[PDB]
């Protein structure tokens, strides 16, 4: 329930994350005053991203139910790094396969880079 | 009467007096449930300065915390407009960036140009929820 | 070595650099075809950010500092030369902090 | 002649064939010890479509690799200035964000006004002189 101005760096990697991974996207967000950064949204991204109230794995808990994806193994991973509410962060995630990804993210604004 | 009223100190930020004073008028005469007053051994404060990222609030969003005015940043937005936002957080509203002008949360978003320092109707009815039981 | 896209996060941590500890100051910079992000000198920032070619230890390059004790952290972390990195240095106090910063338009936010 | 003939592969940017084709006469008019052959089983690659942090390269710096021409970016800077530059990492250069219009490695440092595709002669003669021996 903590208020405070964010500054992040959001990433999508395929594979698990690894460090030589290729980093397919990444974006920066600054929410403050003013709503601003490299994302091609930034208003419906860092009010995205305040709907989650601290906790990232909110980036996740809206799926689509109706979305049936398959079930083998082409990893892919999302990562939330930097200053969020005034505290500093560092979060990622790994999908079985884009679909999942696609699926769980449910077009959320902050992803939508 | 207020089921509440909420102390600031003022005193840390002598540049922003009287956008400090008009952020108080304004919200004292938009909502019933809390009341603003200026103080000494306050439950929030104004501190000002020079941030790159420009003016925000620490808080839990229940009166305590701190709210920092950055000097370039009130030179280019409406002062009042940003201090009223910003002890709108304090107050426990979160920002809606996508929100229009006649929207005080909607902060920085529709540009510099918006000057309206007022909260809106839903915004009003909201802070009268959240200290309605103190 | 390698060259790539960068999208970095700059902070300035009061302390260790705890999940508790208060961020003094934050920017974001991007380089690509352009210099940008929400830091007051971009087009330096990011020629100071390739002059470390990969290596942030290379921002530290070393007044008389007084011996107190007030812990401060410098972090970076993001996409550096299209490789994902997480950095961080912890200072005794902000004046060893400026003498090995020693002006480093990166951090000069 | 040169020492080393680079192929590189347009295909996957069909809006920018115009642009990709300048980009490799200005370079092959302006370096010796390097020349860029129009196509094949290629070295690095041209790939457009939309990224948020708008054109790049990702390379090794000696021929390999792969450059991302992003379709708002190129509307707003212009094109050819833009494969160049970034043709420009792929023969090893690197960016001079602080740099003028006058040096292609400058990118989009001193802004959109600047139109200038050609390297200047310290940049061809860096060019010449990584790919004399390499
Ligand atoms: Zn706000
Ligand atoms: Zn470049």
């Amino acid at each position: 329930s903590a208020h405070g101005p964010s500054a992040m760096v959001f990433t999508v990697i395929q594979g698990s994350g690894e460090p030589t991974d290729t980093v397919l996207r990444a974006t920066t967000l600054s929410c403050a005053y003013t709503a601003e950064g490299t994302h091609p949204a930034p208003r419906a991204a860092c009010d995205a991203l305040n709907a989650t109230d601290g906790e990232l794995n909110r980036l996740l808990a809206a799926p689509d139910p109706s979305l049936v994806c398959p079930m083998y193994f082409d990893p892919v991973t999302v990562t939330a790094d930097g200053v969020l509410n005034g505290r500093r962060v560092a979060w990622k995630h790994t999908f079985s396969n884009t679909c999942v990804m696609s699926a769980n993210l449910n077009s959320n604004p902050v992803y939508a880079f | 009467g207020p089921m509440v009223t909420v102390t600031y100190d003022p005193s840390n930020a002598p540049s922003f007096q009287q956008e400090i004073a008009n952020a108080a008028q304004i919200w004292n005469s938009s909502v019933r449930n809390v009341q603003l007053r200026a103080g000494g051994n306050a439950d929030f404060s104004y501190y000002e300065g020079n941030d790159s990222r420009g003016s925000y609030a620490q808080t839990d969003g229940h009166g305590r915390g701190y709210i920092f005015l950055d000097y370039q940043q009130n030179q280019q937005y409406d002062s009042t407009r940003v201090t009223a936002h910003e002890t709108g957080h304090v107050l426990g509203l979160p920002d809606h960036y996508q929100g229009p002008c006649s929207e005080l949360m909607s902060g920085g978003g529709p540009g510099p140009s918006c000057t309206n320092p007022y909260p809106n109707a839903q915004e009003r009815s909201r802070v009268n929820a959240l200290w309605a039981n103190g």
